[PDB]
């Protein structure tokens, strides 16, 4: 999936 | 960056009083954060926290660090029977947590390498604010990407596979499910042990069957692509198991993941070349319904693809398939 910023 | 620096201050302050009452007890009253103003505090931090060049700036001053260890202290405090300024310190610190984990490698590591804190994380998946669950399960969603080997061994070791599949079957919001999704997929990669764990909580795998088809109401295929992400990841095993085939087949499972082969998305098509290749290893009942599908065909299709996985997947399950002809098409009987 992968990474991220607080959504 | 002056603001910063004190936001970063009260924290400590307010965690190294925390601290202190803890070790009273070892061979004053117990500290309230809204008496320190916390909650605003870490509200400031995690709005600054979006914003890369701030994220430089926290990190120098190890706000990771810190905002990690004010929520280890407050989940060791007051657990889950909390109130709601805590619940709101918790989202704010875990907001946080998830930027600033983002893409960096050192405070991935130092995140997972905190056990206290990493258990605090799991156990918010159980929170009363579902809210609060899709925070936790994007922070854990990052420490699961590009996870070193310590890293991935404390990810287990603090039960996030069970608990994060388990807080799948009773989210009601797509945003939470996709989170949580998320970070299963990931940790479904790092090992077999993961990819059992998974397997084994009663009614996951037809719930991820379920997210196959699911019906978004953003115009994404986040849902889909995840949840067949964590099925192909774990079809190595279910391949093994006949209950857990049967599982597969009365969701229908086999006539969705042939839908897929034909998606615009590589990430759904590979995703499902990955588990057709597993799930048409060994059994014939499987392989004769394939067949009955006009999978052959299907697949012959994507062997020419561009995408290694994709046409590495489609060639194997063909070759499966074309090795196992059913007896009723052998031109008949």
């Amino acid at each position: 999936a992968g990474e991220s910023l607080y959504e | 960056h002056h603001h910063m620096l004190h936001l970063l201050e009260q924290i400590r302050a307010y965690c190294e009083t925390c601290w202190e009452w803890q070790e009273a007890h070892e061979p004053n009253p117990m500290p309230a954060p809204v008496e320190h103003q916390i909650c605003p505090a870490v509200c400031v931090l995690m709005k600054l926290s979006f914003d890369e060049e701030h994220r430089h700036a926290m990190n120098e001053l190890g706000g990771l660090q810190a905002i990690a260890e004010l929520l280890q202290v407050d989940c060791e405090m007051y657990g889950l029977t909390n109130d709601h300024y805590s619940i709101t310190l918790r989202r704010y610190a875990g907001m946080a947590l998830t930027n600033l984990t983002f893409g960096d490698v050192a405070n991935k590591a130092t995140l997972c390498s905190m056990k206290g804190c990493m258990r605090a994380l799991v156990a918010q998946l159980k929170s009363e604010s579902e809210d609060l669950q899709q925070v936790i399960a994007s922070v854990l969603r990052n420490l699961s990407w590009r996870a070193d080997v310590n890293s991935k061994k404390t990810l287990r070791e603090v039960g996030s596979v069970k608990a994060l599949m388990e807080c799948a079957l009773e989210v009601k919001k797509e945003s939470t499910l996709k989170s949580v999704l998320s970070a299963l997929w990931n940790l479904s990669a790092h090992c077999t042990e993961n990819k059992a764990d998974i397997c084994a909580v009663d009614g996951a795998l037809a719930f991820l069957v379920g997210t196959l088809t699911y019906r978004s109401q953003t115009n994404t295929l986040a849902i889909i692509e995840s949840g067949g992400g964590i099925l192909r990841n774990v079809s190595s095993l279910i391949a093994t198991n006949e209950d857990h085939r049967q599982i597969l087949r009365e969701n229908n499972c086999l006539q969705t993941l042939l839908q897929h082969l034909k998606s615009h998305s590589l990430t759904i098509v590979s995703n499902a070349c990955g588990t057709l290749w597993n799930l048409s290893a060994r059994n014939p009942k499987d392989q004769e319904a394939l067949w009955d599908m006009g999978a052959v065909s299907m697949l012959k299709n994507l062997i020419h693809s561009k995408h290694k996985m994709i046409a590495m997947g489609s060639a194997a399950a063909l070759r499966n398939l074309m090795a196992n002809r059913p007896a009723k098409y052998k031109d008949a009987n």
